[PDB]
DNA sequence: CGTCCGAAGAGATTCAGAG
DNA sequence: CTCTGAATCTCTTCCTCGTGTGGTCAGGACG
RNA sequence: GCAGAGGUUCUAGCUACACCCUCUAUAAAAAACUAAGGACCACACGA
């Protein structure tokens, strides 16, 4: 047994390190976001991967959301993906996010 | 407590709009001061919401007319 | 905001921008004061501060000093999250190259400069000079030099010969390299060339030309002068274990490089031989190399205990970079883990929640209920009051659980019914609590399996896991429209105990009530469970519309059969509970209650169900027993008397009757014939072998055994299981797959001897081993066909074409393997489809074929229904609706959004897992015979020997239903003439298999036609036709002079008059093959049809469905006709056998190499149709969509992959297959331009070439020919338009740089490229918000 | 106190020999 | 006699989660 | 922190997304506000 609703975040900025040792989240898969997409799931699958693991300003806000009563969200960016970026950038390569 | 959505997504056959049009319900409920139009069985919001939309007295058509309401009296209200 | 990234070529100048400072130490730390360093990788002032609002010097923080920058240290002072997105570059003191466009699968460098990788590798490393500007001396511009003969060419001539060493070199070429004149002049070369050897590379290099020009970029940018780095956080170094404060492998690779950088600058500065200055940028480069890609060169820099670093290359790519292990699967908060527990308790959409689990999966909602209930003030003491547990916290979370579900999910999740919704039920244990009906689509056990439970948090995650993944709203599998909440394993067996009969019980012929009296009399004892009664039962009938009309009768029937009753709703009739009610019985009865009522009583009846199953199977006692397993009494003599049989076979062996072959196969089948025999005698001996006292004589009724109880219902266990129970093992199998002579002829009941087990110990191996590896390759299969199939939403309505797939009953020669009434049911008609009467429209254009539509077509015994599939769709980005059908597990039409992608790569990639890792025609019915393409001439004998060699016998009863179909060879003997009533168990084709007769078309008299004897024609003495016979000896077995005159039989008279073949002028010419006894000398009058000659004649589990998929070239490729012409022998098999193949009009003389070794079916006379198969081999996909067409690929590719799956006994629709086979053939190869852009040679999207051409035909233009391609799924999908999608499946590196050469830009749109981006998908209920997004747009 | 010191197939290649 | 089909040579990939254990690195003087 | 300064507490608590209070030279009267380091490799086991 082991539920974890917040833990300390990754270098990444992910929440959930993983284990039972350090507090930690159980891993939604390729597998699982494929049986989510096969469903009409939209919105839980961007509340599971924006607002859940990895959104310095998405987790607070909602958080508050929540202890405050009404359950909305704000997307945000991942973290994960920035990091994708800059690593691709220092490669010498560039990437933009055109407008 | 609904168990089966068969008779709300009679209304809606897309099923996908149904969660969207119902969201909009239950945010009204939730975050507006807005009164349940059914008896409100000691439910949550949610299922308030496909309660209302499986009598028929909540769709788009009828969310939306009630909203252009809501702004036509705040224009009232701003003079 | 942003909506589509866009990649290309960093230049120096926009490295310079991005960079926030300069790089210069090769420092990290100080390990005394651990602050950051001057210049080092971990700077304060060219990346940012350390500590939030705070300066390095710790001098004004005020934090409204922000922006501010103070001069004591350097820094200034802002937000620490500055240091995770500010970057700095390093300059390079001698130009690099970059490694990952220099050493690639095409290398970019190498193809742009038309120079071998080998020479651009000698010089980039400092080994070889090439001259750039030449002038007026012997060698060019890319002249290659070596070190002594530049030596001698500089002492030569000291012109404007400049032998150049280095990346400088290669940077001075691409700088002096033009791009518009190669252009021209590669074209130009381009249409002088005349084959399309030098074309294939002519294309390649235009086209990497046109892309440099194209786009932003300029060539010598792959150079780099200015390397930029990685934001300092991301790169953390932070282990502070022990004061260790030292782990980054990146770290170490840029310290490398700055300090080869410093020192090559300090030697360049103090002019250093040339020699250490040259071995000091080999230094550089290699550092560079590593820090790009480590391990590219060959060689690898490591030293933490001799394991390799990792590089910025080895973090993108693999398993796990980020890309595959942190933006696709993320994990994710608010999440817990258990083992699972049954708990019959339960309805079937509630689950058991321990209740410590649930205090902290909830924690959020029950400090904002606690803090709006005022119970606590502040977070703080609402936090205290969770941790104390005290009372009222229990009483707030079960209002906080009462409606919301939670996503209960086990690890392998395949198809989409892994993951589904639950709402909470608090227990006390410490184990999630699962429903057993739901046991089944999880693929559940309960042998320690953990599930996750998540937990839905937004107001629109609450009602999609209500409306959308619900226990209840899933009842039908998406693949094939069966039910998935199936009774198992219990529940059945308590019914099947609950509705038997027995011949005398205590009870009988007592005329009962109602049900009420039933179980009153039951539960009271005055009689027995299964005693049949006279009951009244009141059967509500539904055939009136809407009206339950009741019809109260006194049926016969047993007490337990009466108890069930109440369970069943009332629209259901009284003879599905008469029966044995097994477990196909308790299927088809939930599901006829799901057709004739609605969904929502099927759920209270299936829960009743298992209530009831439940409590009468623990009333039952069902205990299994050692005196149970019944050894059959004559299975000793059945032994002795097989024994005798070996023996004897044995005695015969050793006389020398018969071969050891022989007497293993005797031994086989003796063997084999007593295992049946001892399992009909155990089965006998099980099944009826209780005798009971009918009042009177004693009366055999079906046996009440415990083990034929839990075999007969379909509990658990097959009757080969209950065969090893009690009758002999059989004949186990060597680990090679040689059947062991000695069987195991001992049970599990009795002994089973050392050897014997040894023996069963092989097979178990091999089981156990071959599921390990089955495991790997289904999860493989199922990500490529996911990956393959992600981009496929239902967009538009209707595509309004007028073309589709034929669909018609499946035959393979021996009975109708799948009917029509299952090929067609939920799919739309392409046109309007008539019955048999002429003239008569039975079903309009546009119509879904419902279940009472497809029976109307069998009533009028329709064969042939053409049908519209997702493979014939016109709808660019998406196939519509109607083109779909039906949505398989709704009933209804397919709604616009839902992702039919995913859903049938998950539907194929499931059952892959239990799929296996490793004549005379006889006629069953009586009913007329067809033959298509007929060359019918009845020879002397009277015979209907046919030459025609590729025609069929099509046997259609008197009501027009193919029953079966076959296929005869060249010469084959017939017994039954063409469209004549045949009769029954006879052989319509009693030809022989083994040779191969080559009869005459014509009579008359024999002329040696290019056969002078001895060389081609061989009249050795044939003893066994007792004469002489000509035999043709084989194409390379006969004399070189026998090859020169090919062997070929002419019609003459008896004057040497060469007569024609009725309808052409020319004489009947009769090529015949290798290894032909030709029996008709010289000079002898032949008959219409006397045969002349006479010649005597892969995997199908996971790697099967895996090369079909993926399109994989069979070992010996069937040798096809690519044309329709005469065959014509072009040379005597010189090397390679030539056969020209030209038309009778056309005059294209297509020629094919075949290989001498390679049998060669085709005369050498005869005239062959493009499609027609010239050696025999499995037929290559390509060249069969190539041939025929699209629809013919897609029949063969279907069929294929469904007799794959239909022998395990797994279903699945083919729709699924279609939409896979759609997804792959997405290219198509320009033919002609035309007026469009298009150039000749380039693989361009069907999509887009079809846009173009609607709109060059939109006005008056032409539009662009097309041939379609055939791809594999591990190949279509890596050639996408977008490079953020394909980068996500395979080779990242390749895709990166081909994307970023191109300068290519992705617009999203697709279904991962948007859970990357992390937005709405546009598939499900994100459908409305994106097309809403495109229409703001 | 820093400072310097197997397998399985695919691409990506040549080699080639005959007509 | 130059590119046919036929070898020849490097390259990429190989389920999906948990439960855990242990081992863990660059480079020591030096002015 | 109304700006500057100090702050009960319920680690630390003008930024982390932050937030509020009283006060006029410097700390002291008061309640309501929020979650910090995780680099790699071998071995074993479960569905
Ligand atoms: N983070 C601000 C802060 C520190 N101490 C405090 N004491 C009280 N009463 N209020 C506050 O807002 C603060
Ligand atoms: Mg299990």
């Amino acid at each position: 047994m082991h539920a974890r609703s917040t833990g300390s975040y990754s270098l990444v900025t992910q929440q959930p390190l993983g284990g039972k040792a350090q507090f930690g989240g159980q891993r939604f898969g390729e597998m699982e976001v494929w049986a989510l997409e096969a469903y009409g799931a939209a919105y839980t699958l961007q509340e599971m991967l924006t607002v859940k693991s990895d959104d310095v300003n998405g987790r607070t806000k909602m958080y508050k959301n929540i202890v405050d009563g009404n359950h909305q969200m704000e997307p945000g960016m991942p973290e994960s993906f920035n990091v994708l970026l800059k690593e691709i950038r220092s490669l010498g390569i560039n990437i933009e996010l055109e407008d | 407590a609904r168990v089966t959505v068969q008779d709300a997504v009679e209304k809606i056959g897309n099923r996908f709009d149904l969660v969207l049009v119902a969201a909009r319900r239950a945010r009204q409920m939730q975050v507006g001061g807005k009164d349940p139009l059914v008896p409100e069985e000691n439910d949550k919001t949610t299922v308030i919401a496909l309660r209302e939309i499986e009598e028929g007295l909540i769709n788009n058509q009828i969310l939306d007319v009630r909203e252009r309401q809501e702004q036509q009296e705040q224009e009232a209200a701003e003079l | 905001e942003f909506d589509a990234i866009k990649i290309a070529l960093a230049s120096p100048d926009m490295i310079r921008s991005w960079s926030f400072g300069e790089v210069k130490k090769p420092e990290t730390i100080n390990y005394r004061t651990f602050k950051p360093e001057r210049d080092g990788l971990f700077c304060a002032r060219i990346f940012g501060p350390v500590k939030d609002y705070e300066c390095l010097c710790g001098k004004y923080k005020r934090l409204k000093h922000r922006g501010v920058i103070c001069e004591k240290c350097g820094v200034e002072v802002t937000q620490t999250k500055v240091r995770r997105e500010r970057m700095g570059h390093i300059e390079l003191a001698s130009p690099t190259a970059h490694i990952w466009f220099l050493k690639s699968l095409p290398s970019r460098i190498g193809l742009l400069l038309d120079m071998p990788l080998r020479d651009i590798e000698r010089v980039l490393y400092f080994e070889s000079y090439v001259v750039i500007e030449g002038g007026m001396t012997n060698l060019e511009r890319q002249q290659i030099l070596t070190e002594e003969q530049y030596l001698d060419a500089l002492e030569e001539f000291g012109d404007e010969f400049d032998a150049k060493m280095g990346a400088e070199a290669i940077q001075a070429l691409l700088k002096s390299m033009d791009l518009e004149q190669e252009c021209e002049q590669l074209r130009e070369e381009l249409n002088e060339t005349n084959s399309e050897t030098k074309r294939k590379k002519l294309t390649k290099r235009i086209k990497l030309l046109e892309a440099f020009v194209q786009s932003g970029n300029k060539p010598e940018w792959m150079i780099l002068t200015v390397l930029p780095v990685l934001p300092p956080d991301l790169r953390p170094l932070v282990p502070l274990d022990g004061g260790r404060f030292a782990t980054s492998d990146l770290n170490d690779l840029y310290r490398r490089v700055i300090n080869r950088n410093n020192r090559l600058k300090r030697l360049l500065d103090l002019a250093a031989p040339d020699i250490i200055v040259r071995n000091e940028k080999r230094m550089l480069q290699e550092a560079v190399d590593a820090l790009l890609d480590n391990g590219r060169r060959g060689r690898a820099i490591t030293g933490s205990n001799k394991r390799p670093l990792k590089s910025l290359a080895d973090m993108i790519k693999g398993k796990q970079g980020r890309f595959r292990q942190n933006l696709l699967g993320k994990r994710v908060d608010y999440s817990g883990r258990s083992v699972i527990t049954v708990g019959p308790y339960l309805r079937l959409h509630q689950c058991g929640l321990p209740k410590k689990m649930a205090l902290e999966l909830f924690k959020p909602f029950i400090y904002g209920k606690l803090e709006l209930r005022g119970l606590a003030t502040t977070i703080k003491a609402a936090k205290k009051m969770v941790e104390r547990e005290e009372a009222v916290v229990w009483d707030i979370l079960d209002e906080v659980i009462r409606e919301h579900p939670v996503l209960l999910n086990r690890a392998p999740t395949l198809h989409r019914l892994g993951i589904q919704a639950f709402e909470p039920v608090l227990i006390e244990g410490k184990a999630i609590q699962l429903h057993p009906l739901v046991c089944a689509a999880y693929n559940a056990d309960f042998d320690g399996d953990q599930m996750a439970v998540h937990v839905p948090l937004t107001l629109e995650a609450q009602l999609e896991a209500r409306a959308l993944m619900m226990s209840t709203n899933n009842i039908l599998s998406p693949a094939n429209g069966e039910p998935i909440i199936v009774p198992s394993q219990d529940v059945v067996l308590g019914l099947y105990y609950m509705t038997r009969d027995c011949v005398n019980a205590k009870g009988e012929g007592m005329v009962l009530t109602g049900p009420k009296e039933a179980e009153r009399l039951y539960r009271s004892g005055l009689a027995s469970l299964h005693a049949r009664v006279k009951v009244r039962i009141t059967e509500y009938e539904k055939d009136a519309n809407g009206e339950l009309v009741a019809k109260t009768s006194l049926k016969d029937t047993t007490v337990g059969r009466a108890i069930l009753w109440m369970i069943v709703p009332k629209g259901l009739p009284y003879s599905i509970v008469n029966q044995a009610l097994g477990k196909k019985a308790i299927s088809k009865m939930l599901n006829t209650c799901y057709r004739i009522l609605g969904l929502k009583p099927t759920v209270i009846f299936a829960d009743q169900i298992m209530y009831t199953g439940f409590a009468y199977a623990a009333r039952s006692g069902a205990s299994v027993g050692i005196d149970d397993m019944v050894i059959p009494e004559k299975k000793h003599e059945i032994i002795s008397e097989a024994e005798a049989e070996v023996a004897e076979i044995q005695e015969q062996f050793q006389s020398g009757l018969v071969t050891a072959g022989e007497r293993y196969n005797k031994v086989i089948d003796i063997w084999a014939a007593a295992n049946d025999r001892v399992s009909k005698a155990m089965m006998d001996n099980l099944q009826t072998e209780t005798v009971i006292n009918r009042d009177g004589q004693e009366e055999k009724q079906v046996s009440f055994n415990s083990i034929y109880m839990m075999a007969d219902s379909g509990a658990r266990g097959s009757a080969a299981q209950i065969r090893q129970l009690a009758g002999m093992r059989g004949l186990m199998a060597k680990p090679d797959g040689s059947i062991i002579e000695t069987p195991i002829t001992a049970n599990f009941r009795e002994g089973l001897n050392v050897l014997q087990y040894f023996i069963s110990t092989h097979g178990a191996r091999k089981g156990l081993a071959d599921t390990a590896l089955k495991t790997a390759n289904s999860g493989y299969l199922t990500r490529r066909l996911v990956d393959v199939a992600q981009d496929l939403v239902v967009t538009e309505d209707d595509c309004g074409t007028h073309e589709g797939i034929m669909m018609t009953p499946v035959i393979e020669g021996g009975d109708v393997k799948e009917p029509l009434r299952d090929r067609v049911l939920g799919r739309v008609t392409a046109e309007d489809v008539l019955k048999p009467g002429t003239a008569d429209i039975l079903v309009p254009r546009n119509t879904l074929l419902h279940e009472q539509w497809c029976d109307l077509l069998e009533e009028n015994s329709v064969d042939a229904v053409k049908v519209r599939s997702v493979v014939s769709c016109d709808t660019d980005f998406g196939v519509c609706a109607h083109c779909y059908g039906r949505d398989l597990a709704r009933g209804h039409i397919i709604n616009k959004g839902e992702a039919i992608g995913v859903i049938a790569a998950q539907s194929i990639g499931e059952p892959g897992t239990q799929l296996t890792m490793r004549s005379s025609i006889q006629v069953k019915n009586k009913g007329s015979i067809k033959l298509s393409n007929v060359k019918s001439v009845v020879n002397s004998s009277g015979k209907l020997v046919i030459t025609s060699r590729n025609t069929e016998l099509k046997l259609i009863d008197e009501f027009g239903r193919t029953k079966e179909s076959y296929k005869v060879p060249y010469g084959a003997v017939l017994a039954k003439g063409d469209g004549e009533q045949v009769a029954g168990g006879e052989t319509v084709a009693n030809w022989d298999p083994h040779t191969m007769p080559v009869i005459t078309e014509v009579s008359g008299f024999v002329r040696f036609t290019d056969m002078i004897d001895g060389q081609t024609i061989t009249r050795q003495t044939d003893e066994l036709t007792g004469l002489s016979s000509l035999v043709v000896l084989d194409s390379a077995e006969r004399t070189a002079g026998g090859k020169d005159l090919r062997p070929a039989l002419k019609i003459v008279d008896a004057q040497g008059n060469d007569v024609l073949i009725p309808g052409t002028d020319m004489p009947a010419q009769y090529f015949l093959p290798g290894k032909a006894i030709v029996q008709l000398e010289d000079g002898v009058q032949i008959s219409s049809g006397d045969t002349l000659a006479r010649i005597p004649q892969i995997t199908g589990g996971l790697p099967r469905v895996a090369d079909l998929f993926e399109a994989r070239r069979p070992k010996e490729p069937a040798i096809l006709a690519e044309i329709s012409g005469i065959v014509s022998f072009g040379k005597e098999t010189k090397g390679k056998r030539r056969l020209v193949i030209t038309p009778v009009d056309g005059s294209d003389p297509y020629e094919e190499m075949i290989p001498k070794w390679r049998q060669l079916n085709v005369f050498e006379g005869e005239r062959v149709e493009r499609g027609d198969v010239i050696s025999d081999g499995p037929e290559a996909p390509h060249d069969i969509l190539r041939l025929r067409g699209v629809h013919a690929v897609t029949r063969y590719i279907v069929n294929e992959v469904q007799d794959v799956y239909r022998l395990q006994g797994v279903k699945i629709n083919d729709k699924h297959i279609e939409v896979i086979v759609r997804q792959m053939l997405r290219k198509a190869t320009i033919v002609n331009a035309g007026s469009s852009d298009f150039l000749e040679g380039e693989q361009v999207e069907y999509s887009r070439v079809k846009i173009a051409n609607r709109e060059l035909e939109a006005n008056g233009k032409v539009g662009a020919t097309y041939s379609r391609d055939l791809l594999g799924i591990t190949k279509a999908s890596l050639a996408t338009e977008s490079f953020i999608s394909a980068a996500s499946f395979q080779e990242t590196t390749r895709v990166l740089t081909e994307a970023a050469v191109a300068g290519k830009r992705d617009e999203l749109r697709g279904l991962k490229e948007n859970v990357i981006v992390g937005r709405l998908i546009p598939a499900g209920t994100g459908y409305a918000y994106h097309q809403d997004r495109m229409r703001r747009r």
